[PDB]
């Protein structure tokens, strides 16, 4: 969809695309639609519809998007093809407002359908940290509709897992707040562990490097395995600390810079770094 | 930890086995601050306030410094004790915090 | 964003109203409302003695001001450490988690009004009854 | 900026001094915890002490200020450059949520209002053409 | 409107109302000062303003509209109010000046008659400046 | 707002402003005039020898300099406290009030130049002699 095309013909791109999408699935392929994206196809509908002299609305949009945008996603599904057997359309639809105001057309409309937003954050980006998807601002509608799956082929605690990680982010969320205001000087050492382990599951696990030959893709087994490592690096980090550890000799252990390296290891050699985890941590319990 | 006071007392003080060092002026007392801050393993000095009533002053020429001993003034002369100086340094303290020259 | 005028049109429409917030949600307390911007815009018209109970006012004014305590403190062991806390504040404290852990939590299951009235109470018990100022000696007696 | 920078904004403000009030009451109890250890420090100072300037007798002295001085040494300097500590910082970070607050405020003013003379304008074109 | 109350009513209508609300207004600047750095340092000066601005608030600003009697509070009632809540306020102030305590003014026998004073539906009300300057004077006597 | 368009625009068609404010009213100060965002236009045309007196730019610079700087020292208290001010600075910080309470207030009541010019001088003397920059001496020594 190029700018010397017609407004028409980028209008019906999606809808060419996403008959193609349903033909194939009708084999019983489960297929993915990616629209770069219905920002731009919402500009050459307003440029259409403006010709056509149709009252403009907000932003000089034509009344009739929402119904259409509507309708597009909601050919979106897996089904049971005609003559049994299930195939599948899954779309992931580009957002681009016409400048971070990210109202209408494109977003404000779109993320009223959609089921699944992944919120890349610039900010995310410029720290450095990838995928820059912001876990704070994104949001799905499916996970108590696949955890058994994760619960019967990959991992029992799966849902527990996320729950407790996603806990975690929410609480250095608040705690950031506070900082703000007050600093971080009045920090209690049960605070300050919490910011710790927290630091360590944006760094460790949200991030994830697109570039490198390993962790450019995180199967199902890795992911767990690695959210095991962190999780039970919590547990034991706040029994440390109920214990009057030092959070600085936490904060320097050993195994926590092959924590950080984890997502390049393609081998589980990571499940192993939770008995290092609790050996070290004994010999943190006795150094006391 | 030291204790500097008028000569007799400081000389109690020793008798009783601790580190007394005899001092009658504001000066002579800060000199013997700087000798035991540069002679350098006491983590406290009790001083009487009678010869110690400027210890922000007292600290700020000590130095150069390098983690330096707490400095304790602590009240004297004779004639100084047989007022109170409690009613007044609660007038100053709560003046202090709040802000408001409370009518005590 | 609940100034948009759709939904701010709409409380004017209502008797009672129950808000769910997404911080909340993502910190895993559900159901996730919002216990400060929930009203009964309307409530003291649907409870009561041949309503709901006589106690009803004064165990919901008294769990909603135990739980506000209750989440200041959780700032204010934030602040001090847990440890810094006094013995009273440490209950309140403890009664926001029973609050959220027994009351907001159910297990998926139809409480009726004496079955919420109850775990209400039960809760309660976890602070000192000197510190019961929203509830009337009459009730305490009858109900606690 | 725009819409967004909306409500992040003030609760920054908000959420973030109804907090920073909180840690102005903390510290007036800490107040009242830190003054009375203040005056009995004091106490038996004055006293004995003075026990030593009548003055083995050595001790009615170093017994005196072991008692003396110990009692006042942690309450005495420990117990307020600390006390005197807690409260002298906590407030000027009220300071923080306070003018800074009117920050918040200017910001806020300037733009659900400003934003609206424009949703409004270009209505206005062709609202008006 | 205070040249129909001076007329009709009281000639220190405006004067009485000026003076209360200054009481209110300095009880305000005390509660605010108060929040930061506690109570404790006050001086009996202050705590006296504070428990004069308390019983404005109680006896005077507080109506009850459910009792039969100070459901409606009459001109002559409102004003006679005020004069025994102004009444005591000087003498309260005055009694501070020659060194009685507070707590002795605070348990004042008075003090429970001019809170319940809004449900007397007679004069018995101005009755009560004579009984707070014999009370102080009790007060004097003692010291 | 006085930078809504109406205020805004009227300020070329002046030759003297008179700018009251709300949080001054609030303090007591009457009339609630703001003495550094009242401007004389045209205030020269019509001072000094001949028309009012020879030292009338100069006190009303110097007056308008030590307000402005007390001002900013309530500030400045508010921020380390009143204990914290140098010597110096409390002598401005207590101007500012003194210019408050017998300059800009006025018991209704029809001052003369020559009244306003020596209100103007008698709390000037509370400012060290050294600090009047804005006073050349010859009206020092003639008028203080
Ligand atoms: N250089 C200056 N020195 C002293 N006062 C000045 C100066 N410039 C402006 N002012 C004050 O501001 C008033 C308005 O200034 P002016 O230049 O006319 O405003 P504008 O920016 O609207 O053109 C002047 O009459 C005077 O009182």
């Amino acid at each position: 969809n190029t700018s010397n095309m017609p407004v028409a013909a980028r209008e019906a791109s999606i809808y060419v695309g996403v008959t193609i999408a349903e033909y194939f699935r009708d084999q019983g392929f489960s297929v993915a639609l990616m629209a770069d994206s219905t920002s731009r196809w919402a500009e050459a509908l307003r440029e259409i519809s403006s010709r056509l002299e149709e009252m403009p609305a907000e932003e000089g949009y034509p009344p009739y998007l929402a119904a259409r945008l509507a309708a597009f996603y909601e050919r979106a599904g897996k089904v049971i093809t005609l003559g049994g057997e299930e195939g599948a359309v899954t779309i992931v639809g580009a957002v681009s407002p016409p400048g971070g105001d990210m109202s209408e057309p494109v977003t404000q409309s779109t993320l009223r359908i959609v089921g699944a937003f992944w919120r890349l954050d610039a900010s995310l980006a410029f720290r450095r940290h990838f995928p820059a998807i912001n876990w704070n601002g994104s949001y799905s509608l499916f996970t108590s509709a696949l955890d058994p799956w994760y619960r019967e082929n990959v991992a029992e605690d799966y849902p527990e897992l996320r729950d407790a990680i996603s806990e975690l982010l929410q609480r250095e969320a608040g705690l950031q707040e506070i900082v703000q205001l007050v600093g971080p000087d009045a920090l209690q050492d049960a605070e300050r562990l919490v910011i710790e382990v927290g630091r360590i599951i944006r760094e460790d696990f949200l991030q994830q490097n697109a570039y490198h030959e390993v962790d450019a893709y995180c199967s199902m087994k890795k992911a767990y395995g690695i959210m095991k490592m962190i999780l039970a690096f919590y547990k034991e980090a706040e029994a440390a600390i109920k214990r009057g550890v030092s959070i600085d000799e936490i904060l320097q252990l050993p195994v926590l810079e092959r924590i950080g390296r984890a997502r390049y290891v393609s081998e589980e050699e990571f499940p192993a770094y939770f008995e290092e985890a609790m050996k070290e941590i004994q010999g943190a319990f006795k150094a006391l | 930890m030291a204790v500097i006071a008028d000569p007799e007392t400081a000389q109690g003080f020793r008798l009783a086995g601790l580190e007394g060092y005899g001092a009658s002026s504001a000066e002579e007392a800060q000199s013997l601050l700087e000798t035991l801050v540069e002679r350098g393993g006491y983590a406290l000095v009790a001083v009487d306030e009678a010869l110690l009533p400027d210890p922000e002053r007292a600290v700020e020429r000590l130095m150069r410094g390098r983690d330096l001993p707490v400095l304790l003034p602590i009240a004297g002369l004779k004639e100084a004790f047989q007022g109170h100086d409690v009613e007044g340094y609660m007038r100053e303290l709560v003046r202090k915090t709040i802000g408001f020259d409370i009518k005590l | 964003d609940r100034t948009h005028p759709i939904p701010d049109l709409t409380g004017y429409i209502t008797e009672g109203q129950i808000q769910l917030s997404r911080e909340l949600h993502r910190k895993g307390i559900y159901p996730p409302i919002d216990p400060l911007p929930s009203l009964s815009r309307l409530m003291n018209n649907g409870v009561g003695k041949g309503k709901t109970r006589e106690d009803h006012k004064q165990v919901s004014d008294q769990l909603y001001s135990a739980y506000a305590n209750g989440v200041d403190i959780r700032k204010l062991v934030a602040i001090i450490g847990e440890d810094a806390l006094t013995e009273n504040d440490r209950r309140y404290l403890q009664f926001a988690d029973a609050f959220e852990r027994f009351f907001i939590n159910q297990g998926q299951q139809n409480r009726s009004i004496e079955e919420s009235l109850q775990i209400a109470w039960a809760l309660l018990s976890m602070l000192p009854q000197g510190e019961l100022k929203r509830i009337s000696k009459d009730h305490i007696g009858k109900y606690y | 900026m725009s819409q967004v920078s909306p409500t992040r904004m003030n609760l920054l403000q908000r959420r973030g001094q109804l907090r920073l009030a909180q840690k102005g009451v903390d510290l007036l109890k800490k107040k009242r915890d830190a003054l009375v250890a203040e005056f009995f420090g004091l106490v038996r100072e004055a006293m004995e002490a003075r026990k030593a300037l009548d003055q083995r007798y050595a001790e009615a002295l170093i017994r005196v200020a072991n008692t003396e001085t110990r009692l006042k040494k942690i309450g005495e300097e420990i117990k307020k450059t600390t006390r005197r500590v807690n409260a002298l910082e906590q407030v000027v970070i009220p300071g923080i949520r306070a003018q800074i607050r009117f920050i918040q405020q200017v910001l806020e003013q300037r733009e659900r209002e400003d934003t609206f003379r424009l949703k409004r304008i270009k209505g206005k074109i062709e609202a008006r053409e």
